[PDB]
C-alpha cells in the first residue's frame, strides 16, 4: 500500500487488471474481504492529487453478463451474485440504451431474482432507500434508465413509487411516452388487487388530463383489465 | 519507494515588522531576504540536480495565512507569493517554526516514512532544509517579549507524540540572521568564515544539525548563500556520542549528517530503536528525532562477508571525521551501539562501525545486522561448511542469536538470507515488534494524517477576505476599507464615478452605449484593459497566438533576443 501511494508518479495499473482475469476462473475469489478492505482504505478522497475515481468496468460487465449463461438452469444462487447484480445497475448505464443488449440486461435482472436471495434483496432495498427517499426530479431520469426500473418489477413498492408520479408527469409534455407506458404497466399489473395497486389507482383517479386520447386509452385499458379479472 | 531525489527547500521568511529596517543598501531587510531567496535559487540552478527541487514558503503570519507555497504549489506561485510578502506582524518565530515543521511532517504518517516501531531506516528519507531568514530582533507576542525560543505544544498533530521533537531525522534548520547596519560598515571585506549568530534561533539550528549565519554585508550574504547551496544534501542527521573512556571535546558529541545516495535510495538494515519491542505494550515509546548513536574508540576489525547486503553511508565533514582521519587507522573500525536496543544491556549490542576510507578522505558508516560479530561468523559458516543446509548446533546458535535479535530486524534479515540463496532458513512470519493495539493506532493515525493533509493542502490558497473594517467604539457597525478585488466598473456602476469626473465619464459611457453599432460593448476602457499586470504586459509570445498566423515565405536581456 505504501509503495502504491508514495510512488504515485508510476502507479501499478495491474490492481484493476487482475480483477477481470481472476473473476473468469474462480468466481468465489471475488467475495473475499481483502479487496473490500483495500478499497475502503484507499477511498479517502483528496482534491489536489489522488486517484479517487473508479476505473472502467467494461471487462467486469462483460464477465458478469457472460456468467448468466452458465447460471440459466441454476435455481439456487448465492447472495454474492445477487449483490453483484444489484451493484451492476448502479453504474453509468453503458449498454442500457442499446436495444441489442436487451437479453444481457434481462439475464442480469433475473439473476438477482432463493435461500439467501431474500436477505440480499432486503439489504439491496435498504441500501437503495437512501436514493428512494430523495425527491429527485422526473427530468433527471434518462431514457436508458427506464429499462432498469422496469426490469426489477417484482417489488411492489417500486411499482407503487413509479405509479405515484403518473399524475406528476400528466402535465409534462416531454413525458407523454412514459405516461403511456405507465398506463400500460398499470393496466397489466392490475391482477393482484393489493394495497399498492389500490393506492396507485386512487392517486391517479383524481388527476384530470386535458387531452382526450390518453384518458380514453387509460379507460379502455382499465375496462379490459377489469374484464380480465373476476375480483375487480 | 521513496523519492529522495526531490529535495524540499522550505523558506521561513520572517515577516515581522522588524524586517522593515533599512540597510545601507537602501532596501529593507525583507527586500534583502527576497533577494537572498532569488540568489539562492540562481546559485542552486547551476547544479543539474536542482531540477525537481520543491520550494516552499512559510511566514510569521497566522496558520491560515502562514503557508504561502506548500505541497502541490508550482514555482510560479512560489515566485508570486515571495514577491508580495509584507512585513507587518509580530516575531512569532516559535509558532511559525512549529507550523513549518508540521508542514514538513504533514504526509509522514500517511506514507509511513517514519517507520515507527520498526527500526529507523536512513533510506526512508524525505530530505528537507528550512532556511529561515530573519533579524536578531527579540521575539514578540501580543502579551510581551519572549527572551528565549520555545516551540508551542498546543494543538498537537496526530501522532506527534511518537517523536519527542517537532523536527525529524531528515530535516535541518538553517538561520540567515541579517545584521546589516544602516551605515556603510567601515570593516573591510574579510574572507574569514561566517560567524555563528547569537540569537535565540541558533540553539534550535544546532540541535537540528544545521547552523545559524550572521550577515552584516552583501559579501557575507553571498558567502552564506554559497555555503547553504553546498549544504543541500540528501541525508539524515545522526547524534553521534562517545561511549567509554578516551582512546568534553568537539568530537565527543556531534549532530553530523550521513549521506544517502539514491540509485530511489536502496538499503537493507535499519538503525536500531531506542527500546526493546514487546507485544503487550499498549503504546509505543517516544522517539528521539536524532538517534543517539554511541561509538567505542577501540579500533576493532571491520569484518565483512562476501555476499552480505551492507549499507554504506558517507559521513559529512565534522570534528569526529577529522579525529578519525587524523589518527590514520583505515584498517580498523570503531564499533557502534544504540543504547537500550537490547533485551537487558544498557549499551546494547553493536550494529555497525565507523571505518575510514582507504584514501583517508572520508569516514563511512557501515550499517550491519544487529549484534553482527555473533551473526556474521554463523552466516559465513552457513554457506561455507554445509552450503545453506543448517545443522542442529548451527540452528540452535542461530535461535540463541534470535533471542537477542529485535523483531523489527526480521524482515531485512529474511530478505538478506533470501538473496544469499537460503530462503527457507527462518519461519516466514510477521514481525512481532508491534502489538495489535499499536498497529491499529498506527492505521488510525494514518487515516487522521490523510484527512489533516487534505485539509492543510487545500487551505494554502488563502481563500479568505481580510477584515476590512474599523470596529466603531460606543464611547457591530464598522467603517469599511478599500480592497484589491473591487475594481471600479465605472460603466456598470454609477457609484464609482467621482464628482469631478462625472460629466466627461457620462459622455464616455453614453458613447460606449450608443456608438456600439458595429463596434464592441465592453466595460470601462483604460481600466479593465491597459491595467494589465506587469508580468503579462509584454508577453508577446502569448499575445501572438490570439492573432492569426502570417503566411510562410520560404546586459542579460532587453525584452527579446
Amino acid at each position: 500500500v505504501k509503495q502504491l501511494k508514495v510512488t504515485r508518479a508510476k502507479p501499478d495499473s495491474t490492481l484493476y487488471l487482475s480483477l477481470m482475469y481472476l473473476a473468469k476462473i474462480k468466481p468465489n475469489i471475488f467475495a473475499t474481504e481483502g479487496v473490500i478492505e483495500a478499497l475502503c482504505s484507499l477511498l479517502r478522497r483528496d482534491a489536489s492529487i489522488n486517484f479517487k475515481a473508479k476505473g472502467n468496468s467494461l471487462v467486469s460487465v462483460l464477465a458478469c453478463n457472460l456468467l448468466m449463461a452458465a447460471y440459466e438452469e441454476d435455481e439456487n444462487w448465492p447472495e454474492i451474485f445477487v449483490k453483484v447484480y444489484i451493484e451492476d445497475s448502479l453504474g453509468e448505464r453503458i449498454w442500457v440504451d442499446s436495444p441489442h443488449c436487451k437479453t444481457f440486461v434481462d439475464n442480469i435482472q433475473t439473476a438477482f431474482n432463493e435461500e439467501l436471495a431474500e436477505s440480499v434483496e432486503e439489504y439491496v432495498l435498504d441500501m437503495l432507500r437512501d436514493q428512494l427517499n430523495r425527491r429527485q426530479p422526473i427530468d433527471n431520469v434518462s431514457r436508458n434508465l427506464l429499462r432498469l426500473l422496469t426490469s426489477t418489477c417484482g417489488y411492489k413498492e417500486v411499482r407503487l413509487l413509479a405509479v405515484q408520479k403518473l399524475e406528476m408527469w400528466l402535465q409534462n409534455p416531454k413525458l407523454t411516452r412514459p405516461a403511456q407506458d405507465l398506463l400500460m404497466s398499470v393496466c397489466m399489473n392490475c391482477n393482484t388487487h393489493g394495497s399498492e395497486d389500490m393506492d396507485v389507482i386512487s392517486h391517479l383517479i383524481k388527476i384530470r388530463l386535458k387531452p382526450k386520447v390518453l384518458l380514453n386509452h387509460f379507460m379502455l385499458c382499465i375496462r379490459e383489465l377489469l374484464s380480465a379479472h373476476k375480483d375487480n | 519507494y521513496f523519492q529522495s531525489n526531490m529535495p524540499i527547500l522550505l523558506f521561513l521568511i520572517d515577516t515581522s515588522a522588524s524586517m522593515n529596517q533599512r540597510s545601507h543598501l537602501g532596501t529593507t531587510y525583507l527586500d534583502t531576504a527576497k533577494g537572498a531567496v532569488e540568489t539562492f535559487m540562481k546559485l542552486r540552478a547551476r547544479d543539474p540536480a536542482s531540477r525537481g527541487d520543491r520550494y516552499m514558503l512559510v511566514t510569521f503570519e497566522e496558520p491560515p495565512y502562514a503557508i504561502k507555497a506548500g505541497w502541490k504549489e508550482n514555482h510560479a506561485t512560489f515566485m508570486n507569493e515571495l514577491k508580495n510578502l509584507q512585513a507587518e506582524g509580530l516575531t512569532t518565530l516559535g509558532q511559525s517554526l512549529r507550523t513549518a515543521f508540521d508542514l514538513l511532517n504533514l504526509n509522514r504518517l500517511v506514507t509511513g516514512i517514519d517507520n515507527y516501531g520498526q527500526g529507523r531506516n536512513p533510506f526512508f528519507l524525505e530530505p528537507a532544509i528550512i532556511i529561515t531568514i530573519t533579524d536578531g530582533s527579540k521575539l514578540t507576542t501580543t502579551s510581551g517579549v519572549q527572551d528565549e525560543l520555545h516551540l508551542p505544544l498546543n494543538s498537537p498533530l496526530p501522532g506527534s507524540e511518537l517523536t519527542k521533537e517537532p523536527f525529524r531525522w531528515d530535516q535541518r534548520l538553517f538561520a540567515l540572521v541579517l545584521r546589516l547596519p544602516g551605515t556603510m560598515s567601515v570593516e573591510s571585506e574579510q574572507l574569514t568564515g561566517v560567524p555563528l549568530d547569537d540569537s535565540a534561533i541558533t540553539p534550535m539550528c544546532e540541535v537540528t544539525g544545521g547552523r545559524s549565519y550572521s550577515v552584516c554585508s552583501p559579501r557575507m550574504l553571498n558567502q552564506c548563500l554559497e555555503s547553504l547551496v553546498q549544504k543541500v544534501q540528501s541525508g539524515v542527521v545522526i547524534n553521534f556520542e562517545k561511549a567509554g573512556p578516551d582512546p568534553s571535546q568537539p568530537w565527543h558529541s556531534c549532530h553530523k549528517l550521513i549521506y544517502v545516495r539514491p540509485n530511489v535510495p536502496i538499503g537493507h538494515w535499519p538503525v536500531p530503536e531506542s527500546f526493546w519491542p514487546d507485544q503487550n505494550s499498549p503504546t509505543l515509546p517516544p522517539r528521539t528525532s536524532h538517534p543517539v548513536v554511541k561509538f567505542s574508540c577501540t579500533d576493532c576489525e571491520p569484518m565483512v562477508i562476501d555476499k552480505l547486503p551492507f549499507d554504506k553511508y558517507e559521513l559529512e565533514p565534522s570534528p569526529l571525521t577529522q579525529f578519525i582521519l587524523e589518527r590514520k587507522s583505515p584498517q580498523t573500525c570503531w564499533q557502534v551501539y544504540v543504547s537500550n536496543s537490547a533485551k537487558y544491556s544498557e549499551l546494547g549490542h553493536p550494529f555497525g562501525y565507523l571505518k575510514a576510507s582507504t584514501a583517508l578522505n572520508c569516514v563511512n558508516l557501515f550499517v550491519m545486522p544487529y549484534n553482527y560479530p555473533v551473526l556474521l561468523p554463523l552466516l559465513d559458516d552457513l554457506f561455507k561448511v554445509h552450503k545453506a543446509k543448517p545443522t542442529l548446533k548451527w540452528r540452535q546458535s542461530f535461535e540463541s542469536y534470535l533471542k537477542t535479535m529485535p523483531p523489527y530486524y526480521l524482515g531485512p534479515l529474511k530478505k538478506a538470507v533470501r538473496m544469499m540463496g537460503a530462503p527457507n532458513l527462518i519461519a516466514d512470519s510477521m514481525e512481532y515488534g508491534l502489538s495489535y493495539s499499536v498497529i491499529s493506532y498506527l492505521k488510525k493515525l494514518s487515516q487522521q494524517a490523510k484527512i489533516e493533509s487534505d485539509r492543510v493542502i487545500g487551505s494554502v490558497g488563502k481563500k479568505v477576505v481580510q477584515e476590512t473594517g474599523i470596529k466603531v467604539r460606543s464611547r457591530g457597525f464598522q467603517v469599511a476599507l478599500l480592497n484589491k478585488d473591487l475594481k471600479p466598473q465605472t460603466f456598470r456602476n454609477a457609484y464609482d464615478i467621482p464628482r469631478r469626473n462625472l460629466l466627461d465619464h457620462l459622455t464616455r459611457m453614453r458613447s460606449n452605449l450608443l456608438k456600439s453599432t458595429r463596434r464592441f460593448l465592453k466595460g470601462q476602457d483604460e481600466d479593465q484593459v491597459h491595467s494589465v499586470p506587469i508580468a503579462q504586459m509584454g508577453n508577446y509570445q502569448e499575445y501572438l497566438k490570439q492573432v492569426p498566423s502570417p503566411l510562410r515565405e520560404l546586459m542579460m536581456i532587453d525584452e527579446a533576443d
